[PDB]
Order: structure tokens, then sequence, then C-alpha cells
């Protein structure tokens, strides 16, 4: 049967605009949608319909695969007040995940909800009318749908969860992150026993290392160096305000030459010798807010690299981490940067299971042209536009990195 | 016909209509009462009576010189639910493929020929006034599409769509354009191939009630479509004219400039800086202004560009897409996409895009990324790209931009000038080379400030400046730096912004301040700038 949903009180179905695709991103998406026509799934729509929203498509497969930014409808959509996040799955040895997207088109959705739904394919030059469908049955990348599925969900997972209690299970979206301190094999093959049962109907956490800040060190410093150290300890001084940069800066007093060499007072050197002590671990009273936005920035450090900070309050960081461009991004930083965010947002699901709101260092325009040429997950964070501030970058760039 | 009706239903819990009726005279009554009868009969209304409280006031306008009528929606309208966008995207005469034969089928009176939602048409009440006033007046609703009502076009075009549904998919070979109540119907069949379908098309739309016709109005190549006339083979852009007068008012002056500012995109050349400097200070649109001979100079330079041909060519998808950019002065660019040469589908310049700070590489990448978005809609791919900068200019900038930068599939072409990076901030301090300790002071309140420097070296200046603000002391301090240094430079500041040129290392900026601090660093040597924290 189906359960009636809503829009949260006083709030319209999206009306999203679709952004121009590919030849080949078009072609699939009416394939796509012909067989799911077909098969019950969606129906055109007439122009009565006045809500949209974007679709796209994404290929480690080579079929083509249907991807929905309900985004809007989602925030939209009433609420259901789930499952809790199990504080456990951040401390395996390894999660898989696992897109039980599929599992929705089975539950039919409440037949006065579906104009909500509304999605347009494009046609190349505009010489064609886009084609209206909307969904009847619950579609995947709605946040509803887990919802409504969840007792059919946990229904058909018990049997395994008791074969094998000491995996755990979580469900977000689409996905389903398994994870287990088994070791590889016997790991990946109890995966696939799970895969297996689903069918009839790699990540490593506890290695996430909290990274500290390394100060440098040399045989000599210059007025240029200590410069630049007091730059950045200042800046760091918003985190830790024990840190200090008086007998420091008093080797700046005089106009010499950036060049020059500086022999560093004892005074100098026990206040580096303070600084590096405090700087060796993360700013104390500094805990997770359930009830507070989660917030991701992004710096773009240069030869591929990218660093990282996901916080809730202003310098008061959960985690910190680099980012290095995976084999093949070479010669594309947005193609680095949607992988990039990609990761981040499932080590957030993965920790404190929800997707964090983004600041990039890109210009919109150019983020929106191509950022799905290079998505992969079935979900879609949210995001806005920045220009890293100079000394912000120069401070995590400064992160520690191991010995080899 | 006998297409099924759409649900219409009125904005969130409105009502219908309630204007009163426009009072008429005896003689545009007596016409809009001829009419009326007509379409009384046609089907296209029903004469209802007091069972009715809606109405919209029904007019008579004499068209170029029988009488006709006219209803004024703008009420029903404003009350009407919303529909999904019509058509705002259109096709553009470069992303057609080129046709053996194509035909325009004028679709007739195409709105009046589809049913309204019997639901709605009460809404559509209006009302034929009788003698000034005198007893009640005729009564009728619209039973099929009303010319001028929000919902028409949107639900017409679907009805199209419907009603081609087969015919498309039984004649794949066959392509069709739908636009307004035109039917764009092209084929690389044989010409009497082509005239065999098209009847065969034209008699599927009588089976559903829709006249087209063929004859009379019939519509002959080439067509006329925003700007161009299309062949089916090429296309060629209607040939623009400038009017040669002697008397220019500002309104004059402005159409003119908007018509050339058009002519620019197709037309290499097209210039108006002088025309746009008349309007400077203008107190009325009908102001007469005279042309000043720079002016009635290349207004004659443009009235002969515009005189030449520029036809162009259709897409092939089987033929490699190519785009070519030039840099035309700062701030602007020219491109040209096409597939064999010299045979352009398309090309378009960027206005000068005066931006608070930036550089030509960026822009450069900018002008890529419209280039691409436009591509990615005409022809749903992406063209390879021919841009003058090296391909280590290339790598040198972006592999260091602070911000997520890039350039799809792209080849060097050396057609100067070339895109290059003005300068390049040291990325260690110059050993040798003298330092300058720089710092800018200014009251914000009295804007009276001071700037200065003093070097290692023992070189000291200082400057008092009225009617300035702490910024622009602290970007004077460093400009003095550099106006008084040898090719090589170190200069140390607290200047927040001056972290940011560090950062973005800008080409260009909207203060003439920052620009001359450019045009400085453009021409040392060596410069190496840090920041320290102030105070
Ligand atoms: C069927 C459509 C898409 C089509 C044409 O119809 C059309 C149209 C609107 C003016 C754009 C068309 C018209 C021409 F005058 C020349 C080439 C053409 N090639 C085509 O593929």
């Amino acid at each position: 049967e189906t359960v009636p949903v809503k829009l949260k009180p006083g709030m319209d179905g999206p009306k999203v605009k679709q952004w121009p695709l590919t030849e080949e991103k078009i072609k699939a998406l009416v394939e796509i949608c012909t067989e799911m026509e077909k098969e019950g799934k969606i129906s055109k729509i007439g122009p009565e319909n006045p809500y949209n929203t974007p679709v796209f498509a994404i290929k480690d497969s080579t079929k083509w695969r249907k991807l929905v930014d309900f985004r809007e409808l989602n925030k939209r959509t009433q609420d259901f007040w789930g499952i809790p996040h199990p504080a456990g799955l951040k401390k395996k040895k390894s999660v898989t995940v696992l897109d039980v997207g599929d599992a929705y088109f089975s539950v039919p959705l409440d037949e006065d909800f579906r104009k909500y739904t509304a999605f347009t394919i494009p046609s190349i030059n505009n010489e064609t009318p886009g084609i209206r469908y909307q969904y009847n049955v619950l579609p995947q990348g709605w946040k509803g749908s887990p919802a409504i599925f969840q007792s059919s969900m946990t229904k058909i997972l018990e049997p395994f969860r008791k074969q094998n209690p000491d995996i755990v299970i979580y469900q977000y979206m689409d996905d389903l992150y398994v994870g287990s301190d088994l070791e590889i094999g016997q790991h990946r093959t109890k995966i696939e026993e799970l895969r297996q049962h689903l069918l009839r109907w790699e990540l490593h956490p506890d290695k996430w290392t909290v990274q500290p800040i390394v100060l440098p060190e040399k045989d000599s410093w210059t007025v240029n160096d200590i410069q630049k150290l007091v730059g950045k300890l200042n800046w760091a001084s918003q985190i830790y305000p024990g840190i200090k940069v008086r007998q420091l800066c008093k080797l700046l007093r005089g106009t010499k030459a950036l060049t020059e060499v500086i022999p560093l007072t004892e005074e100098a050197e026990l206040e580096l010798a303070e600084n590096r002590e405090i700087l060796k671990e993360p700013v104390h009273g500094v805990y997770y807010d359930p009830s507070k936005d989660l917030i991701a920035e992004i710096q773009k450090q240069g030869q591929g690299q990218w660093t990282y900070q996901i916080y809730q309050e202003p310098f008061k960081n959960l985690k910190t981490g680099k980012y290095a461009r995976m084999r093949g991004a070479h010669t594309n930083d947005v193609k680095q940067l949607t992988e990039a965010v990609q990761k981040i947002t499932t080590e957030s699901i993965v920790i404190w299971g929800k997707t964090p709101k983004f600041k990039l260092p890109i210009q919109k325009e150019t983020w929106e042209t191509w950022w799905t040429e290079y998505w992969q997950a079935t979900w879609i964070p949210e995001w806005e536009f920045v220009n890293t501030p100079p000394l912000v970058k120069l401070w995590y760039q400064l992160e520690k990195e191991p010995i080899v | 016909s006998p297409i099924e009706t759409v649900p219409v239903k009125l904005k969130p819990g409105m009502d219908g209509p309630k204007v009163k009726q426009w009072p008429l005279t005896e003689e545009k009554i007596k016409a809009l009462v001829e009419i009326c009868t007509e379409m009384e009969k046609e089907g296209k209304i029903s004469k209802i009576g007091p069972e009715n409280p809606y109405n919209t006031p029904v007019f008579a306008i004499k068209k170029k010189t029988k009488w006709r009528k006219l209803v004024d929606f703008r009420e029903l309208n404003k009350r009407t639910q919303d529909f999904w966008e019509v058509q705002l995207g259109i096709p553009h005469p470069a992303g057609l493929k080129k046709k053996k034969s194509v035909t325009v089928l004028d679709v007739g009176d195409a709105y009046f020929s589809v049913p309204l939602d019997e639901d709605f048409r009460k809404y559509t009440a209006f009302t034929i006034p009788s003698i000034n006033n005198e007893t009640p007046g005729i009564r009728y609703q619209y039973n099929v599409l009303p010319q001028g009502w929000k919902g028409s076009p949107a639900i017409f075009q679907s009805s199209m769509t419907k009603i081609l549904e087969p015919f498309r998919k039984q004649n794949p070979d066959i392509v069709i354009y739908q636009y307004m109540d035109d039917l764009y119907v092209g084929s690389d069949l044989e010409i009497g191939q082509h005239r065999t379908k098209i009847e065969e098309l034209r008699q599927h739309l009588l089976r559903w009630g829709l006249t087209t016709p063929d004859k009379k109005h019939q519509k002959e190549p080439p067509f006329l479509w925003m700007g161009y006339e299309l062949h089916p083979d090429k296309w060629t852009v209607q040939p623009i004219v400038l009017p040669e007068k002697d008397s220019w008012t500002v309104n004059d002056i402005q159409k003119l400039v908007g018509k050339l500012n058009w002519a620019s995109q197709i037309y290499p050349g097209i210039k108006v800086r002088q025309l746009c400097k008349l309007l400077r200070g203008t107190k009325a649109l009908t102001e007469v202004i005279p042309l000043t001979e720079e002016a009635e100079l290349e207004l004659a330079e443009n009235r002969e560009i515009l005189k030449e041909p520029v036809h162009g060519v259709y897409y092939d998808p089987s033929k490699d897409l190519i785009a070519e950019i030039q840099k035309q002065g700062q701030g602007q660019w020219t491109y040209q996409i096409y597939q064999e040469p010299f045979k352009n589908l398309k090309t378009g310049k960027y206005a000068r895009m005066r931006g608070a700070h930036t550089n030509d590489v960026k822009q450069l990448t900018e002008a890529v990324q419209k280039i691409t978005t436009e591509s990615i809609v005409i022809w749903g791919k992406t063209p390879k790209f021919k841009l003058p900068i090296q391909k280590e200019t290339w790598e040198t900038w972006w592999t260091e931009y602070w911000q997520a930068t890039w350039i799809p599939e792209w080849e060097f072409v050396n057609t100067p000038p070339l895109v290059k990076l003005w300068y390049q901030l040291e990325k260690e301090p110059i050993v040798g080379a003298e330092t300058f300790y720089v710092d800018g002071a200014a009251n914000r309140e009295t804007k009276l400030g001071k700037a200065g420097y003093v070097t290692n070296r023992g070189r000291q200046k200082v400057v008092t400046l009225t009617d300035t603000t702490n910024q622009k002391t602290e970007l004077q301090a460093i400009y003095l730096a550099l106006q008084d240094s040898g090719l090589e430079v170190n200069i140390v500041t607290d200047s927040q912004y001056a972290l940011g040129i560090i950062q973005a290392q800008p080409d260009q900026s909207e203060s003439e301040l920052v620009n001359q601090i450019i045009e400085q660093l453009i021409k040392k040597e060596k410069v190496y700038l840090a920041w320290v924290p102030a105070h």
C-alpha cells in the first residue's frame, strides 16, 4: 500500500530547471526512462504539472545510471520523527558501501505526491519538447524513500545481522555501509554473502588519523623565515590562545634584509618550543552538536594537493585532513575537487551519519558546468562557493605528513 | 477536435474574474454580434446565461479593415494556475542539421482547435453590450483554447506533441520542430518523397481538426529566424540597415548602439566607442546630440562592414567540433565555432567584463566556460579548443592558482596577441635586492593620511595625502616602494589586501591605484612581496 506523504507546512514543490546535458547523457536517460516507463515506475505528464527537478546520468561502471537531484524536494518533504547513527561504525577496520537504491521501485508512491517528483529530459538545441515524467514508485535520491522502506529494509537484514553480529550495517539514502573487523578476504567474502542475501529479493575508518600542525625547524633563520612563522602562529592563536609570538616578534625589530640571518634568543627558542607543545594536540572542548549544521571547507594547496576541515563552529574543528589527486586527475582541478567532495562526505556520513554543507574554492559556473562528469555517489551534498583566505591555506598546508 | 482536455485549475484558492463589460457603440456591438454567432456555430464558444458570475471585457478593433474582436484575459490569467514553462530555449541556427528539404506548415486556428477543460470554461465568460446599457447583453464562454489566455500555448503544444508521437516514430528519417503555430519539417528524402510525406502529415493533422493550409499563405524559403535567413543548405544573416539622418536623438543613438552591439557578434570589426560617447550627460531621450567627426566616421566604417554578406553552415554530426578564441584587447574576446575551415556555424564575442580584479588567463578561462556551456546546449558536445596561450603558460598559472579552474581538451594556436602572465612574484625573498618596509596610515574620517617606506639600505620617504582612505595609503606605500626601487625589490607589508595580490597576482583591477601598482610590478625584473601581521 501507499503511505500519505506531504510537504512541510506551506511548502510548494520544487521547480528547479534542467541543466543542459551531453548527447551521450541524454541518449542513455531516454533509454533508461522508456524502460521504467514500460515497467510502470514512471509515467509521462502534462503541462498542468508545473514542478521540476534536475536529472543527469553518471557511470566503476560503464552502463549509465540515472541520477536525480532531489535536494530541493527533500528539503521540502515533511519529516518522519530513520536510523540512529551507530557510534561503532567509525571504529571498524574496514567498511564497504552498497547501492540498495534499486529496492525502492518495488514500493508505490502516494499518488497525491507524485506530481512533485516531476523531472525533464532536455533535447539538444531544443529541437524537441523535453520529455516530462513523474514517479509512481519510491524515487532513488529522495529522503522519503529509505524511510518508507525502513520496515521492509530492517526485516530483510536481521537474518544476516544475527548470523554476523560483529558486523555493523548502516543506511544513508540509497547506500548501505557495512563495517567489520574481519580480515580483507573474510570481510569481502562475508559482504558478498550479504549481497547474495540481498539479491534474492573499501573504506578503513580506524586509519583516519587526526593530523597535527608541524612548525618548520632550521639550522639558521632569516628575517623572512621568522616573519612567515609569526604570521602563521598569530593566525593560529585563534585556535590555541596559549600560542605566543612576543619574543619572536622582538627579533623582528629593525629594517633589515629579508634574507639576513637572525640568531634566536633563548627566550624566543623557548616560546617556539612552548608553541610546538601546544600544537601537539587538538584543541579541547570540541564536541559534535547533532542539532547544528556540519560544515566542510576546502582549500586548494597546489600540485594536486587539497586540505579540508569539518567543523560546526569557527576554529573548533571536528576533523581536518589532506587529499592528494587520484591517479588520472593530473590536469583537472574539477575532477580532484568533486572526487574530494565525495570522499569527505562519505567520511562525514560514516562518522556522524549526515552530509556536511560545503564551501568550495571554485567559481559557481566552473563547478556547475562540470561536476557531474566526475560524480559517482548516489547522494549530493549542499555547497557554496568561496574565496580562500590566503592564511587559512598557509596554516593547514603546515599539517604533518608520514615519515615515509 | 477529439483531443483529451488538459485539467486546469485556478491559482491557490482564488476566484474567476468578475470585471465589468466596457461600454461600446451600436456599431462595435453589431460587429461582435456577427463574429460571435459564427464562433458560436464553429463550436468555439457557447451561449450561456445567468448561471455564471464570471466575466471578462470584450473589445472591438478593426485590423489592416473588417471589424474583429479582442477579449482581455489579463485578469483571468493572473488568476490561472501555473504551467510548466513554454519553450524559452529555442533552437539556434548553428545547431540545426542541413536538410534535403524543409517545409513550414502554418497550423491555422491552432488555439481554437483544441478543447478547453470543460470545468474551467466558466471563467472565460464574457459579454456583448447592448446599445448604451439597455437590457441584458449577449453572454458566452469558450470551449476551446482562447487567444490570449495564460494556459493556451502550453496546452496547445502538448496536444501537438501527443498528435505527432505516431507519425514521428513512423518517420524517423523525418524531423519536425513545433514552435508557436508553426511546424518546421525537414528531411533527407527526395523532393517528391518529401512532398508526399508532408501531405501525409498535413492529412494526419486534419484527422484531429487541424486545418493547416497549402497554396495561399504557404511560406517559402529562406526562413526568417531571429536575425537569420535559413536555407536548407546553409544560413545567411538578415542584412542589417543603419539609417542616415541629419538629426539624431538620444533614443536614436541608443537603439542604434543596440543594433550595432548585436552586429558585433556576427560581424567582425564593429565598434561603438564614439557612439556611446554621445550619451554622456544627456538630459532627455528626445534630446538631439550632434555626432562628432569621430562618430560620423565609425558610423561610416560600420555601414561598410555591415554591407558584407555573412553566410554560414549547419551542424554535421560526423565532423569534429572546433572553437578558436582571440583576445581582442583587454577583457575582450572573440570566438568562432566551425567544423571545416572558414565555414563557421556560429561566431560571437564577450564584452569587456570590467571586474574588481582578475587576470587574462582567468578571463580566458571564463570565455572558455561560457562557450562550453553554449556548445553543450547547441550541440550536446563541447568543442576541441584552439587557444592563444602556450601550454606552458597555462600549466604554470593553473597549477598554482588558489582557485579550482580548468579548460577542456584544447590546443595552442599562435595567433597573436597571445595571452600571457604579465609578471610573477618571487617564490622566495630576493638576495641582494633592496628591502622596503612599507606603511600607509590614514584617518578614515578626516581622509587624511600618510604613506612611506624605509629601506634596510637607508633610503626613506613619506608623503601626505588628503581625501584618501586607509587601503589607498597602504597601496600607495607599496606604489612608492615600487617606484623608488631598482629592477629587483623586496617589499614587506601588513596590508591584508596586498596578501590578496600575492595569492591572485591580478593584471587588471577596478582601482586605478591597484592598476598603477600592476604597471610597476610588470616593470620590475624581480619582486618578492611579503605580508606580516600589523601592530
Ligand atoms: C527539424 C529541425 C530541427 C530542422 C529545421 O527546422 C527548424 C527550425 C527552427 C528555426 C530553428 C531546419 C530548418 C532550416 F531552415 C534549415 C535546417 C534545418 N534543420 C533541422 O534539423
